[PDB]
């Protein structure tokens, strides 16, 4: 017809029946509509993953389970879900199903790409490796990004990952003349709202006149069902996909969080008659990350650089979703509860965070020696600090006693302020250049600035400003 | 009064009744076991409808199959005959709301469990009204006060910002919750202390403390007996959320205290398990994330287009053995606006409140607190983080540098400023006073253990001598040179007074 | 001589104290790992066989 | 009189009974089963419904041994919930899970009886006064004051001194204040149930002849009992206590031990009820049954039902839900750390988690509040120094930290309260201390009056003057 | 051999038989204690009985709990350890002292089965492998015993 009934509704899982004339394929959008609690013409969109026999099918819903009652009509669109994509679809914040949630006029919905598509093969992938500088000190030193690669923020329990996303977006959205897109994938709605306010402020959205906004906002709520969050990342990915093939420009993705996507998929798969897996998740975790990190690939047709935050639960790495997310990442930055506890921000564990684009021949054979030397003395300090905590630095012998104080200065120096984090810190941040970074670190690791106090390196953008703050600290030591 | 007057109202209620043509969905109950009712028939039942039984112990229909409908027993139905005509009510868990709730201990089925009398109410607010929109809402730009010093100082709360009090048990969490309630005495802040799944003697103690403080004139305590059915025991925070939506939707900013949320997750777990909904990890159902998401996302700050009110939230979450890597304190930290910890070590070690800034964090920042304290000590949070590290580092104290000696004694006296007595809610001007006393190093040369006495002497001295400081700055919210001058003046005077003696 | 003999007995007791504390922590780790992964296995087979 | 019929299924302890399709019984009500036996067909098979399970069939829990009966037995619906004898008939009588006197005395008069469970008492019928009475055990009287009328929780694993502490507490408050004093044994070692019974007989609080003058209703439920029996004895004892607080209107002493066995019975019956499991093993409804058994303990407007409940913390796991519900559900947490008993202090009570809301200045006096503070500060500091002093030895500290460790161990071994019932266990006849000692021993320790007598010089002695005399004796013996 | 009646099933036996064996030992001990005489029963080893019952329960597909042992095991051990008492002269004052041998693993007394049987007995009797390899035979650690 194709009008069927919904036989069972358990959570956001919807067991839809159908007459034997038509039983649609997988991934196809169904829309129960015309009914709500107020007699409203409220629709709910619902796509299908498993089809459990007798011409009937268990669906997942991209909107709330309230409203719809078993034994209701369903209108399948005869197709998978299609997201309205285009330059008209920049600017406005819109839904997983594509509905403009900016509450003013909708974008022109005439070019809709299907939300589930093929992933580009590596014959289409741009194998061109490239280097990216983003102005944040420890990143462009030790985890230098690829202008074209995939970029991961392995975050801890809400520490520096989203504020790092805001800072990095603020620093590179104006930089990249190509298009951009922020994917709110189960993000906190008021912090995504704060991000939207910063895009209105910095004019990247250009609130007075839109569709010249090179950034594109798409968000899916935490409070939305896991059927919504299971596909909002696919929505953002398809907008970036349209801009990567049809527009084929330089495209920037900032999805947050991918673990929200994982958790929603696990969440609904527990319900839709499927076994669990190892701790946390569904058994389809690897294929979910496969679909994603095979579709976000810089193509020979058009480049893409997808950055993404990864919130690991319990702040570890043996967790299976970051155990496959590392396997699907190429620029990994791993934050640390310890360095957040010591206030050092971004609280990256530079031991843990590395990148494929840290090759000596691709960063400069002096930059590489800088990076190796800082990682060496830092790792030795993290190795030593346990013995420190039981036997005293002043006991711990001199040939490592200079190195512990050196690396202790190092980490706090690579704590550098952000132009948005000034609300949390007190001083407005700094956009640091990598030459200034390698210069200051060539001072510290050599041991030229070993006369400086350690807190003179605290929260400082430039090593020149660090010397200035050092003179200020000596001045206040006299006064 | 007996058999004298009410017959006219009896005739008024009888004559003029409905005699409706209401076709209803009605179900023959098949399987009641242990708080649930898997009911046969009952086809067109909305998931979330209250379903009226033979008894009157109504129930929500959560799950529903092709044959049965998973229905819970809000109110334990201790006698329900098999095959009873259990029809739904049609409406969806609506909640009556009014300003006459302001004081009544109210049960989750909107029922006064105060003993004060029934409440007239007009609207019928849904139990799953969604969050306010993304574009429609403003950032948390306006301060909201705790009365406790350390949270206000380092990790501020803002009106609309949903800070998450968290920690182990028996460390003053409910105490600091009530303290930040009864701080609000002139700030036009409705507080909704939603008590969940603990001792009714404890909720009687806190309403006794509220009656004593006078703060029960405006607050609404949603009690939950631990004997209540677990459906009601998890339902009650949604009732509190919709009830705070009732006041936030006018213009009136409000505050809510879920207390706790871990019992909400456990009661919801029990209902989901008896419903045979399969569990996720840690034997919980998976969607306690979704439940707390729908809860806490209904708590935010309005903008000027719809009333610019706020629903700043404080869901206390119980974690055992000081863990964070428990499932519900892993979900709520992801879906809250930053978290504050109440370590047993810092509580029993004198720091009361016990918010160690090494792990505690407020993720919206100084824009949610006052500009005066901002311009004074924005930096003090990171300064105390470094002092906490260096004081952990000052275990190896043999030949300490003089600069780090000044630093450790500085942050030492700062940590001693961050001690405050039991239920002494300081004026926010007084918090500005003590935080400038710390950040301007007057106390640095002074006695390190008599800083509490220095502070009470200083605050009494300024509150007597120069209270004009407090009113000019609370009218300007800004640390100006007049504030500076009055502060350093009273600082010289009371420093003299406590030097001699 | 007495200084580096007092240091020597300081280390001669600290090594053994670290060894026995290592032993207690190893037993604690074995019990904790056993308990955690048994709870994991039992939970996932409960969810799997609950159908 | 009511619906007769047939049990359709028996699964070990748990039984599924079919019925006439017209009227099924209530939920939570009881019903006996006649059944059979070797000699005679006694009504020993009492039963209690749990889940009406389709096809005019209830799934029910038993109360006795479930051998010999079969499906198709002549089940008798008694309709009402499980009645139980109450009143002065309880006093002294050691009766059982269904109320029958198993003390080898007469069948008590059924002229006053009550159903097994009832609703929660009211929001208003909760009391207002934060009542406090001491015991005589100085660690409790120092840092864990006891909300009388509230709930007093005894935690700890096994072999850490909980039933011995209960015996000492009842040894005090059996002849101290409080009116009728109901002990309940939930999962008790029945030899130790009769042991404390003989202790009450010898101490004479229960009455040999004219037993109705006892103010004690020792309704034990032995650990040998079936899971339904252990699942109901707590409700029996609480029914006695609420009956006395409503009809005697008395401040009722409610010694119970230990309700972990109660909820474990709930878990092992749910596993045969087919209810899906929960955290690590237990029933999914542990929260609600603990909520029942706690919320039906309150200090009324007239009866301050003071309950001294124990919880068997399984394998010393505070993360476990059977603690994690109870020490939300009660006021005076008293966790008994095993390692303190390994060291040898009896009772083996840490100060850090053993706490109360009664430790409040406006309740105990600001003086006693700061007394307990200045204890707890020092001992928490001693723990955070303990975990790094055990590795790498004593003298790496400061002089101050060394003195603080010495004084904290002073408080610790000073809290070694010798127990009056533990004389037959260890040898030392125990001692009794009060609030003057509670302030003064602390005062001497924290001032530094006692600051040279060794760690044995306050070991296993309550009174600080007794510690001074012990110090004199050990200094004399040299 | 006149003083004993040795009950011996071994690890070849099915876990059901190893489960019900000490129950049969306690039953015949109840007959002998019941007939006016003192008696002594040696469960050896009770942890093996817990393993046998746990296997029997998992082959019964009953969902196990703590440490993957069923929650039934406390009542289960309460059965065969609470049938062991000293009667009074009402019935002939027979006595059934019991030595349930229970092997803890690596001294983890905070494991489920050992803390369970400690929670039903009349006290601990320690035996450390360290005192056993320290030449002190037997190795009863009297500080905790
Ligand atoms: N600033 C303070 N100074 C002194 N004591 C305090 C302070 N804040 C809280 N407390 C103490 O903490 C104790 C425990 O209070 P509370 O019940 O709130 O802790 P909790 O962890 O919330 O326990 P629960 O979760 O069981 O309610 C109270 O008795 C109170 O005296
Ligand atoms: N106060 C005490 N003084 C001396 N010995 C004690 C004391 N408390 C316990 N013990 C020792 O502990 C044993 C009894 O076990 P304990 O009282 O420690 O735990 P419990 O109360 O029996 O716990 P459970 O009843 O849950 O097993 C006795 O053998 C005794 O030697
Ligand atoms: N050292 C620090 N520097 C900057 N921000 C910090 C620091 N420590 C804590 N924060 C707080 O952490 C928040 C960001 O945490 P983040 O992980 O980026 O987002 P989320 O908490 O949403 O995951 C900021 O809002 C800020 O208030």
């Amino acid at each position: 017809k194709n009008l069927g009934r919904i036989a069972q509704i358990i959570g956001p899982v919807l067991d839809v029946a159908f007459p034997p004339g038509k039983m649609p394929n997988i991934y196809n959008a169904l829309i129960v509509k015309g009914r709500d609690t107020a007699g409203q013409p409220m629709n709910v969109t619902c796509e299908v993953q498993q089809l459990l026999g007798n011409n009937r099918v268990r669906a997942v819903a991209m909107s709330a389970t309230d409203g719809l009652t078993r034994g209701m009509e369903v209108i399948d669109t005869g197709a998978p879900l299609s997201v309205p994509v285009g330059g008209a679809t920049l600017g406005r914040i819109f839904n997983v199903l594509g509905e403009p949630v900016d509450n003013l006029g909708p974008v022109d919905t005439r070019t809709t790409s299907p939300i589930h598509r093929s992933a580009p093969a590596f014959t289409q992938l741009d194998t061109k490796l490239s280097i990216f500088e983003t102005g944040i000190k420890v990143v462009d030193l030790l985890a230098p990004y690829r202008r074209g690669g995939k970029i991961g923020l392995f975050g801890g329990a809400g520490v520096g990952k989203t504020v790092l996303i805001m800072e990095l977006i603020n620093n590179i959205a104006k930089a990249h003349g190509g298009v951009s897109v922020f994917g709110g994938v189960g993000e906190r709605t008021r912090e995504g709202n704060d991000l939207y306010m910063e895009m209105k402020e910095s004019g990247v959205i250009n609130e007075q006149n839109i569709a010249e906004s090179k950034v594109a906002l798409v968000y899916g709520q935490m409070n939305e069902p896991p059927g919504a969050r299971m596909r909002v990342g696919l929505t953002a990915l398809t907008m970036a996909e349209y801009f990567r093939d049809v527009n084929e420009q330089d495209v920037l993705l900032f999805i947050d969080n991918i673990f929200r996507f994982v958790q929603a998929g696990s969440e609904v798969s527990a319900l839709l008659g499927r076994m669990p897996s190892a701790v946390g998740y569904q058994p389809t975790l690897s294929t979910e990350m496969g679909s994603l990190q095979e579709r976000i690939t810089s193509t020979k047709e058009g480049s893409i650089t997808s950055i993404q935050a990864v919130y690991v639960p319990a702040d570890d790495l043996t967790d299976p979703a970051p155990a496959t997310t590392f396997a699907h990442l190429d620029a990994t930055t791993v934050l640390s509860r310890g360095l957040a506890a010591k206030g050092i921000y971004p609280a990256v564990d530079p031991l843990d965070s590395t990148s494929t684009m840290l090759q000596p021949r691709i960063v400069g054979e002096e930059h590489y020696e800088i990076a190796q030397r800082v990682k060496e003395t830092l790792q030795r300090y993290k190795e030593l600090q346990d013995i420190i905590a039981i036997l005293g630095l002043d006991e711990l012998s001199e040939e490592d006693r200079l190195t512990v104080a050196r690396a202790r200065k190092i980490e706090r120096f690579l704590s550098q302020p952000f132009f948005v984090a000034e609300v949390f810190t007190g001083s407005p941040g700094k956009y640091v250049g990598l030459a200034e970074t390698i210069r200051g670190f060539q001072l510290i690791l050599s041991g030229e600035l070993d006369s400086l106090p350690e807190q003179a390196f605290y929260l400082v953008g430039n090593i020149d400003e660090a010397t200035a703050k050092a003179m200020n600290l000596e001045m206040e030591s006299k006064l | 009064i007996r058999a004298d007057e009410i017959s006219k109202i009896i005739r008024e209620r009888i004559e003029g009744y409905n005699r409706e043509v209401k076709v209803v969905n009605t179900g023959t109950v098949l399987q009641v076991g242990d708080g649930i009712a898997r009911i046969h028939g009952l086809d067109e039942v909305m998931a979330g409808e209250l379903v009226e039984f033979e008894e009157g112990t109504i129930g929500i229909a959560l799950n529903l199959e092709s044959n049965n409908v998973g229905v819970v027993l809000m109110g334990d139905g201790l006698m329900i005959q098999e095959g009873s005509s259990v029809k739904a009510t049609g409406r969806i868990a609506q909640i009556p709301v009014s300003e006459a709730y302001l004081g009544r201990v109210i049960n989750a089925l909107a029922k006064p469990i105060d003993g004060r009398g029934e409440i007239t109410a007009s609207e019928s607010r849904l139990i799953e009204s969604p969050a306010p929109g993304i574009m429609s809402r403003r950032s948390v730009y306006e301060p909201l006060q705790t009365g406790l010093i350390a949270i206000d100082a380092m990790i501020p709360v803002g009106r609309g910002q949903r800070e998450l009090i968290i920690g182990d048990r028996q460390t003053g969490k409910t105490a600091v919750a009530t303290d930040t309630i009864l701080n609000q005495q002139g700030q036009n802040v409705i507080c909704v202390y939603v008590a969940i799944g603990q001792k009714a003697s404890s909720v009687a103690q806190v309403v006794t403390n509220f009656q004593e403080r006078g703060a029960m004139e405006y607050t609404i305590v949603v009690a939950e007996t631990a004997d209540s059915p677990a459906t009601l025991q998890y339902l009650a925070p949604y009732t509190g959320a919709a009830l705070a939506e009732y006041f936030m939707y006018r213009e009136r900013h409000t505050l809510i205290i879920y207390d706790d949320l871990s019992k909400q997750a456990q009661a919801y777990r029990q209902m989901s398990l008896l419903l045979r909904r399969p569990p996720g990890r840690e034997a919980y159902p998976g969607d306690v994330f979704y439940l707390h998401s729908r809860l806490l996302e209904r708590a935010a700050k309005l903008s000027s287009l719809l009333g610019e009110g706020s629903m700043t939230a404080l869901p206390i979450v119980e974690t055992q053995a000081g863990d964070v890597s428990a499932y519900i304190p892993t979900n709520v930290i992801s879906i809250t606006d930053g978290q504050i910890f109440l370590s047993a070590d810092l509580f029993n070690a004198g720091i009361r409140p016990a918010i160690n800034v090494g792990i505690s964090v407020s993720r919206v920042g100084s824009a949610a607190q006052i500009k005066a304290m901002k311009k004074v000590a924005g930096k003090l949070k990171l300064e105390l983080a470094q002092f906490a590290e260096l004081e952990a580092f000052a275990q190896f104290a043999s030949d300490l540098d003089k600069a780090t000696q000044n630093q450790l004694a500085r942050g030492q006296r700062l940590r001693e400023l961050l001690k405050q007595p039991q239920s002494a809610p300081l004026t926010v001007e007084e918090q500005v006073m003590t935080i400038y006393t710390g950040t301007n190093g007057y106390l640095d040369s002074l006695e390190l253990d008599q800083v509490r006495k220095y502070l009470v002497e200083l605050r009494t001295y300024v509150k007597t001598n120069k209270p004009e400081f407090q009113e000019i700055i609370s009218s300007t919210k800004t640390f100006t040179e007049e504030a500076e001058a009055l502060l350093k003046e009273a600082i010289q005077e009371q420093m003299e007074r406590f030097l001699l003696q | 001589a007495s200084e580096l003999a007092a240091r020597m007995t300081a280390m001669s007791n600290a090594t053994d104290n670290a060894n026995e504390l290592k032993k207690t922590l190893s037993i604690n780790y074995n019990r904790a790992r056993q308990a955690k992964i048994t709870g994991e296995i039992l939970e996932i087979v409960a969810g799997a066989n609950a159908c």
